[PDB]
DNA sequence: ATCAATATCCACCTGCAGATTCTACCAAAAGTGTATTTGGAAACTGCTCCATCAAAAGGCATGTTCAGCTGAATTCAGCTGAACATGCCTTTTGATGGAGCAGTTTCCAAATACACTTTTGGTAGAATCTGCAGGTGGATATTGAT
DNA sequence: ATCAATATCCACCTGCAGATTCTACCAAAAGTGTATTTGGAAACTGCTCCATCAAAAGGCATGTTCAGCTGAATTCAGCTGAACATGCCTTTTGATGGAGCAGTTTCCAAATACACTTTTGGTAGAATCTGCAGGTGGATATTGAT
């Protein structure tokens, strides 16, 4: 008996389907309080805060890097591709007055 | 050809495009919103408009174009200008 | 010594029950509303607060207030906001 | 002589005094009518009814009896209004619409 | 009525954008971008006319506008 | 009086950017894209968290509150709500 | 009438950085709008400020944070500085 | 007797811009030292863009500004372009760019 | 590359019309000086929350292997959009008034502000209440290879 | 066309964390009366603005070749998705205090109020000059044939 392998790509929309269904944070707490509270740090040492505002920050960064990755996809898909790549996010980005 | 074109109308300042069409449509397009008055227009009103409107076409024309690039193109499709307005939202 | 938060909690809960009466709200959308409520509040102020200000008028009235409500909703939803806005006006001035 | 809100004059849940002392702290104007936070607290009730209506909508098809963010991101991005007035606009726990483009569906 | 804005104009509101070759239907497009565009911005202009209670739209109308709609433009008294 | 924070930047893994495309709608990744986003998200958080503690330092404060946070999105565009009360 | 405007002072700091340059009505007109603007989102800021703090004046340290959460660094810098430097110099003589 | 302006070493107008503050639902107050800081924060910025501008007419051997100028000089500067980055010069064009895929 | 031949680009020029500066005048604004009030800073403190450590369970990141299929490069054809010359109709440019209409100016009933006092409606903590999260297990797909 | 192999859907169930209700106190809205302000209502003017109406300038609409590009077809290397085991580090829950946010209270450096006087900035015509409508003419591209 052969061992079972879906091709590629099944797994990939098995996974758009099951994260666009849901609303939880897809970025790991600890790990993205350790970046705020550095990045913090490099502006004004000592820094306190409440975990609301942690919390605040990083329900604004996913969901700009989700709706990033959403035009990214469309560049993708424009220049008839199905990969993204850095250029997409730049031209994205760009397209969208963040950059040049 | 293309070249020269592109250059001349970059280094000018000019509005690109006939008053009279242009306020012919800005007077048209008021009437209809304001269900058929009668709106009385200053030249400078018209003016401004046209400045706008020329400033936001040109730069959708830039944004446009690089994504008509990004396809590997150098003419610039319908597709290339709504998907630019899509990402500016 | 005791801190007094005033929030539109109550006011979304009435709303609320008038149109699902059946229906209730978690704490997180309830803070999703009362963001929203002073959101629009802002946004409405605000336009009203330039309007009077560009027709040198010292006093902000309800028309400034309707003005602001056409330039910041989008159609129909800003008809119906004005019916509700109107409709309470005139009731209220008896 | 009995006291009678403004709410209730004006026939309003959302409360007219408070919009008015909000209206006087926020330096708008120097002055405030009469029938402005009337309005004001009109016009608020009258959004918040309209989004609570959708979102209440969606808790129902998804067989819950609580509305929860996600529910108001439904409300929102499914009715092009609430979504062109909203569109600069963030909801917490609120994720997306699905939405796969085709082209990435197999063939 | 918008036909008015021609298709020498448009190509030359393109050059200006740097574009070097333009299919034959972005003259619709283009029109219809702007229709959207003059449409957004010529109802809150004459919207700040009538609460202003004038029937004549100022450019100061139009500024405002375009302000609010975060298109700012310098010149014209604001 | 703790361990310095370092390159924290890398704990925002490949499965959890992997996660935010997926839920953007991405069928496929490049094996840069995950160096990018780290960028990318660096800049934003930099930005946001600039102008909060902006916020929180005018304040006289030592704790950045969540409406610092609010007050930092709202002026970038970027509107949250659920986090005002 | 009377419509008043920054021309004046416009054309005494451009005499000063160029004195051999001029400038055209309009970009006169341009050069009145930037001022007008800039004045409002330092204004509008300053004032948040104050209000989210539960404050009533608009002081040059609500002016400062204005300044800092608006202009590019750098050009937030030189603004700090130059805001700094005319408040010192104008509290003695 | 001297104006505020100068006493604080400016050529903008503080009288005006504290009435302007005054006058705009600010605040209930302003402080004697916010309208002389907000002054010399704006006499910097034009004197900013006056200076590039300046440079930008005579690049261009031309002995008057006009709004071409003030476009090129904001343009080309990084900071003041994103400071003035969602705001049309009536009369200034744009930046000569043409994408290198093109030549 | 080389010319060769053409076709515009781009500095460079005049002189003079129309844009800018110069010169005075003056209401409106800024400054001054004096008096009086007060927002908010500082110096307390009480008590939320915040930080940081710990341990345990296990969920999930990591690094591997490996092959399917994607992107990139290529080649070629056919069809689209650019480069032309021409004359004709739409746009420009110029008054002529007439008139509409935007601004002002003065006055005053209707409106708004505000301190005092009377009353609730709104909140916080506490007491109830109960939706649904997480846990099954079995149906119903959906997928991929024989 | 068919199965095995996986996944997903989906209904049901309980108790407990999270939502709803209950309850008193009190801060803040409402009621009252008087002081202060205002934005139109009505009656002035000069200016842009539009309707013609007009005469033309010049920019565009039109139709053919053709030259270059867009899209289709194809091919292959190698990159990225899928499925593993492995083990570490995130999550969870609670401790251990302490810092610092937030609440009072007091009182002056800083703000407002107000009656005047001094300057200023805006304005309009006169007196100055800068730009530009056009005209070069040689450089600087482009195109074609050796």
């Amino acid at each position: 008996k052969k061992p079972h392998r879906y091709r590629p790509g099944t797994v990939a929309l098995r996974e758009i389907r099951r994260y666009q269904k849901s609303t939880e944070l897809l970025i790991r707490k600890l790990p993205f309080q350790r970046l705020v509270r550095e990045i913090a740090q490099d502006f004004k040492t000592d820094l306190r805060f409440q975990s609301a505002a942690i919390g605040a920050l990083q329900e604004a960064s996913e969901a700009y890097l989700v709706g990033l990755f959403e035009d990214t996809n469309l560049c993708a898909i424009h220049a008839k591709r199905v990969t993204i790549m850095p250029k997409d996010i730049q031209l994205a980005r760009r397209i969208r007055g963040e950059r040049a | 050809g293309w070249l020269k074109e592109i250059r001349k109308l970059q280094k000018s300042t000019h509005l690109l495009i006939r008053k009279l069409p242009f306020s012919r449509l800005a007077r048209e397009i008021c009437v209809k919103f304001t269900r058929g008055v009668d709106f009385n227009w200053q030249a400078q009103a018209l003016l401004a408009l046209q400045e706008a409107a020329e400033a936001f076409l040109v730069h959708l024309f830039e944004d446009a174009y690089l994504l008509t690039l990004h396809a590997g193109r150098v003419t610039l499709f319908p597709k290339d200008v709504q998907l630019a307005r899509r990402i500016r939202g | 010594k005791r801190s007094r938060k005033e929030s539109y909690s109550i006011y979304v809960y009435k709303v609320l029950k008038q149109v699902h009466p059946d229906t209730g709200i978690s704490s997180k959308a309830m803070g999703i509303m009362n963001s929203f409520v002073n959101d629009i509040f802002e946004r409405i102020a605000g336009e009203a607060s330039r309007l009077a200000h560009y027709n040198k008028r010292s006093t902000i009235t309800s028309r400034e207030i309707q003005t602001a409500v056409r330039l910041l909703l989008p159609g129909e939803l800003a008809k119906h906001a004005v019916s509700e806005g109107t409709k309470a006006v005139t009731k209220y001035t008896s | 002589a009995k006291a009678k809100t403004r709410s209730s004059r004006a026939g309003l849940q959302f409360p007219v005094g408070r919009v008015h002392r909000l209206l006087r702290k926020g330096n708008y104007s120097e002055r405030v009518g009469a029938g402005a936070p009337v309005y004001l607290a009109a016009v608020l009730e009258y959004l918040t009814a309209e989004i609570l209506e959708l979102a209440g909508n969606a808790a129902r098809d998804n067989k819950k009896t609580r509305i929860i963010p996600r529910h108001l991101q439904l409300a929102i991005r499914n009715d092009e209004e609430l979504n062109k007035l909203l569109g600069r606009v963030t909801i917490a726990q609120g994720g997306v619409l699905p939405n796969i483009q085709a082209v990435l569906l197999p063939k | 009525n918008i036909q008015g804005i021609t298709k020498p104009a448009i190509r030359r509101l393109a050059r200006r954008g740097g574009v070097k070759r333009i299919s034959g239907l972005i003259y619709e497009e283009t029109r219809g971008v702007l229709k959207v565009f003059l449409e957004n911005v010529i109802r809150d202009a004459v919207t700040y006319t009538e609460h202003a209670k004038r029937k004549t739209v100022t450019a100061m109308d139009v500024v405002y506008a375009l302000k609010r709609q975060g298109r700012t433009l310098y010149g014209f008294g604001g």
